[PDB]
């Protein structure tokens, strides 16, 4: 009961908007992780979301990116601008019984 | 120094637990915080806190981990790290000195203590903070509390020399009539302002004293011409002139404390800490002076007559006082009981040094953590009378933000229950109700202490300034900064940690004559003598 979407392929400098929508939980996504992997590269951590609506971003990924819940707690966005070829690779979104099948992101340069 | 990476991977280790997300998040961030060599200490100080927040978020997820039991002491590691953060990292404090006098006219002795600290930092930058239009709020409250102590002696006349009639009736009584006439001021001014916002405070405040108390506005007039003038010729520093305090969101608070409560030592608080977040340097208390040369007075040993750190250093400024005349009428009553072969010592050091850079020590150069305000300590407590700040300090944000959450509480507690236009009686009984409705665990620390808020300068021992404005909203900004959380109302730490936070002892003296002298409360004992006093004068003793 999970939909993943938002993914593809942009020229640097483009912008994506990741999505993960969940249906049949209350606030499957009360606690949200993003994560990405690119190949032969460990999972790395992106961005995240407290319980109390505080967004937590990683260095590499501040100014540039904003992740975003809806009120149901049950969808999570993540805004990516100004995207750079290092940001290519896999995308996971983590709530605290959730997890996608994860969003290819490819930035071409 | 906080354990990297690799570090925490050996501590939260658990043998066939894969890596979960929660957990990488923690991780990383960790390892980004090692990485961040070009940063302010501001920045690390909030990497440390969005660690905190994702460790906090993976125990809460898995709440049955076998990593928790590591990650909570990770936690703790990371209060470590903020202190080292906090007393490794110092930039210079700004060399400014700021005094404020508020209320009324300066008195010739807060300027000779100042004048103390100009002669010995000559390199030090010199602010007396004074309000321009607010010169006769002494004036109103002293006429209102006379005016207060004659009703209630007259309304009292047959009872005051009943066994019974206490001090503490007659300021009971005398409360209520004050609260009346507070009230009637307070009404006064705000409809002033309403019809006339352009307006001063001095402008309404004449005009009352005259209508209601016959006062002379030529003279009230030329009293505000001395005050400007005595101000202005000795580093006076315009708060009209202000314009980061007057437009910032405190500054109503200040007004309320100036204009409503008639507290200039709350208002002083407040003021103290737009001063050091706004510009930054040294805030001391008009009773305080330059601490003693460490070596001026090493070769005198304490007579064991004298048993105690504070008594032995009011000795000593006496003896400074009594030989080098610095100060005029500056008491010598402590330093006359000492033995005759004491005091020979005393005046033949003094006679020694000729120069008063030898006598007092200069402050020179000091530094501070940009994230801390540094706080003096007296009785092992906190005290605000001296404090340290660069501009835009964090502990300076967490302080403002103390005040506008104290006052918020207070002001929507107290405020609704004051327009319903009751006698101080009623008014005060449905506080304290209010009081027990609103409490719960959290605020209790808060909300038991500021009961009495309407009796303070009014009352003995009306206290409630030390909660609102005072050190406790500095155990508070430091409970903030050490938790990383902002706005905490129960302020419990330790000892230990407030230590971190000492304004350099050896850079002060507290002890003096007019820290003795508070300008703002009275005790018991001084209740008890002001009663009798009042009782002579009314019966014409
Ligand atoms: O009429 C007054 C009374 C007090 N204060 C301010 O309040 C501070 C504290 O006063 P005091 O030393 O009497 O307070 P205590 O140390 O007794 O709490 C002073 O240094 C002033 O800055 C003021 O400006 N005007
Ligand atoms: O907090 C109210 C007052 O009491 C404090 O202990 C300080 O001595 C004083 O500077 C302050 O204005
Ligand atoms: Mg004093
Ligand atoms: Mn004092």
């Amino acid at each position: 009961q999970l939909v993943e979407s938002g993914g593809g392929l942009v020229q640097t400098g483009g912008s994506l908007r990741l999505s993960c929508a969940s249906s049949g939980s209350i606030a499957g996504f009360e606690t949200v992780t993003w994560s990405r992997q690119a190949p032969g590269k460990s999972l790395q951590w992106v961005a995240s979301m407290t319980k109390t609506n505080n967004e937590i971003y990683s260095d590499s990924v501040k100014g540039r990116f904003i992740i975003s819940r809806d009120n149901a707690k049950n969808t999570v966005y993540l805004q990516m601008n100004s995207l750079k070829p290092e940001d290519t690779g896999v995308y996971f979104c983590k709530g605290p019984e959730l997890r996608g099948q994860g969003i290819q992101v490819t930035v071409s340069s | 120094s906080l354990v990297n990476r690799k570090q925490l991977e050996k501590m939260a280790n658990v043998r066939f637990r894969v890596q979960e997300d929660e957990y990488v998040a923690i991780l990383d961030a960790l390892e980004e915080y090692h990485n961040m060599s070009e940063n302010t200490v501001v920045e690390k100080y909030l990497k440390l806190k969005d660690i905190n927040s994702l460790t906090d978020t993976y125990i809460d997820t898995y709440k049955k981990s076998g990593r928790n039991k590591a990650l909570k002491k990770f936690k703790e590691y990371l209060v470590i790290e903020i202190l080292e953060l906090k007393n490794s990292n110092l930039t210079p404090v700004e060399k400014n000195l700021h005094f404020i006098w508020i209320g009324g006219q300066i008195n010739d002795t807060a300027i000779n203590y100042i004048n103390q600290w100009k002669d010995v930092n000559s390199d030090y930058n010199v602010n007396v903070f004074y309000d321009s239009n607010a010169f006769l709020i002494n004036t109103l409250k002293k006429t209102i509390i006379e005016s207060a102590s004659n009703d209630t002696l007259e309304s009292f006349r047959e009872n005051l020399n009943d066994p019974e009639f206490n001090h503490t009736a007659f300021f009971r009584k005398r409360m209520q009539i004050i609260y009346d006439k507070q009230q009637n001021f307070i009404n006064y001014y705000k409809a002033q302002k309403e019809e006339n916002p352009d307006l001063i405070i001095d402008d309404i405040v004449k005009t009352y004293l005259s209508n209601e108390y016959s006062k002379d506005i030529d003279e009230l007039n030329a009293y505000i011409e001395e005050s400007l003038n005595k101000v202005t010729e000795n580093s006076g520093n315009d708060v009209r002139n202000f314009e980061e305090f007057k437009t910032g969101e405190v500054f109503n608070l200040y007004e309320q404390e100036l204009v409503e409560r008639w507290n200039l030592a709350g208002a002083s608080d407040i003021l103290r800490v737009a001063i050091l977040k706004n510009i930054g340097g040294v805030y001391l208390d008009v009773d305080m002076l330059p601490g003693i040369h460490p070596d001026l007075f090493k070769d005198i040993n304490k007579p064991d007559s004298v048993k105690t750190a504070v008594d032995w250093e009011e000795m000593q400024l006496e003896a400074i006082m009594k030989h080098k005349e610095y100060i005029p009428e500056y008491t010598s009553k402590h330093f006359d009981t000492l033995d005759e072969e004491v005091q020979s010592s005393f005046e033949s050091v003094l006679a020694s040094k000729s120069d008063k850079s030898e006598i007092f020590l200069p402050l020179g150069d000091i530094e501070v953590s940009p994230l801390e305000v540094k706080i003096a300590f007296a009785k092992g407590s906190i005290i605000n009378q001296a404090l340290i700040s660069a501009k835009d300090s964090y502990c300076s944000d967490l302080l403002i933000k103390q005040i506008q959450n104290r006052y918020k509480i207070l002001n929507d507690t107290l405020g609704p229950i004051i327009s319903q236009g009751n006698d101080f009686n009623t008014t005060m009984n449905n506080f304290g109700e209010s009081l027990g409705a609103i409490a719960n665990e959290e605020n209790i620390s808060f909300i038991a202490k500021i009961g009495s808020y309407l009796r303070v300068g009014f009352y003995p021992e009306a206290n409630t300034t030390i909660t609102l404005s005072g050190p406790t909203i500095y155990a508070g900004a430091y409970k903030d900064l050490l938790t990383f959380k902002e706005m905490s109302i129960d302020t419990s730490i330790l000892s230990s940690e407030l230590r971190n936070f000492e304004f350099p002892k050896v850079n002060i003296s507290q002890a003096t004559e007019q820290e003795k002298n508070s300008l703002w409360q009275f005790n018991e004992e001084r209740a008890k003598i002001q009663f009798e006093e009042y009782k002579k004068n009314y019966f014409e003793g």
